[PDB]
């Protein structure tokens, strides 16, 4: 249970790493309580 | 089947921007 990669994503995405921040997009998935 | 290969860097450092509206 973590979903912050989407306000953490939009870091990556004006910080320095947008393409990496579509990485982070994929921590949104983390559903395994 | 494309086995990963890199460093670990992605815990919770302070948050660089905050929007504006």
């Amino acid at each position: 249970g973590a979903d912050y990669s989407a306000q953490w994503a939009e870091y990556y995405r004006s910080v320095g790493k947008i393409e990496e921040a579509e990485a982070i997009e994929k921590t949104l998935k983390n559903k395994q309580n | 089947r494309p086995p990963p290969a890199h460093h670990n860097m992605f815990s919770v450092p302070p948050p660089p921007i905050l929007g504006r509206g």
